[PDB]
C-alpha cells in the first residue's frame, strides 16, 4: 500500500 | 480545494501482457466503514 | 468532458497538485473508490461532477449517475490492473487473482503493489471490461498487499  | 480529473488513456486488455504475483487465500473481514482486515 | 476512459483524480490548493486516486468514466458516470474524494464533488475541465450514489462500507462512489460497471471476475480466469500510478503512464499488469473468503462470500484479490494515489485504477477481464477497482485491502504479514477486486451493483 506503499491498506487503501 | 480543488479536486479534479484528468484523462489518462483508453481502458483495454493487453494481448501478450506481463503476468506477475501470487494468488493468496486470505480470511477477512469487512466493517461497516470500509475496512478490510484480517481474520 | 466525461469521454470514456481512465482518468487521475488530482488535488491542488495553492502550489502544485498530487494525485489522490483515479477512476472510471463510462456510459457518462464517473467510478471510483470512496476513499479517494470522500465522496466530495470533482471538477472536469470547466464542469463539475456531482456525486449520486455511493457505500462507504463497500468504499465506491459514482458521480452523475448511478454505478455502471457490471462485469464480474469469473473467479477462474487471469485478470489485467490497469494501473495508472502518480506520475507514470498507465500499464496493464496481468496476474491470477487469489481470494478474500469472508462470512458473506468471496471475493476476487490481486497481490499487486501500488503508491496509494493508484487507488481506483480499474481492473479488467480478457473482454477489457471493468471487473473492479483496486484499492481497497490489506496488509499481509510480510508487509506486501492484497487488494480486492471491489465492484459494485448496476441496479
Amino acid at each position: 500500500k506503499x491498506k487503501k | 480545494v480543488d479536486m479534479y480529473i484528468e484523462r489518462a488513456g483508453d481502458i483495454t486488455w493487453e494481448k501478450d501482457a506481463e503476468v506477475t504475483g501470487n494468488s493468496p487465500r486470505l480470511d477477512v473481514a469487512l466493517d461497516e466503514s470500509g475496512d478490510f482486515s484480517l481474520v | 468532458e466525461t469521454t470514456d476512459g481512465v482518468y487521475r483524480v488530482m488535488t491542488r490548493r495553492l502550489l502544485g497538485s498530487t494525485q489522490v486516486g483515479v477512476g472510471v468514466m463510462q456510459e457518462g458516470v464517473f467510478h471510483t473508490m470512496w476513499h479517494v474524494t470522500k465522496g466530495a464533488a470533482l471538477r472536469s475541465g470547466e464542469g463539475r461532477l456531482d456525486p449520486y450514489w455511493g457505500d462507504v462500507k463497500q468504499d465506491l462512489v459514482s458521480y452523475c449517475g448511478p454505478w455502471k460497471l457490471d462485469a464480474a471476475w469469473d473467479g477462474l480466469s487471469e485478470v489485467q490492473l490497469l494501473a495508472v500510478p502518480p506520475g507514470e503512464r498507465a500499464k496493464n499488469i496481468q496476474t491470477l487473482p487469489g481470494i478474500f473468503k469472508t462470512k458473506d462470500g468471496d471475493i476476487g484479490a490481486v497481490a499487486l503493489d501500488y503508491p496509494a494515489g493508484t487507488s481506483g485504477s480499474p481492473i479488467l477481464d480478457k473482454c477489457g471490461r471493468v471487473i473492479g477497482l483496486y484499492g481497497n485491502g490489506v496488509v499481509i504479514k510480510n508487509g506486501s498487499y492484497v487488494s480486492a477486486i471491489t465492484q459494485g451493483k448496476r441496479e
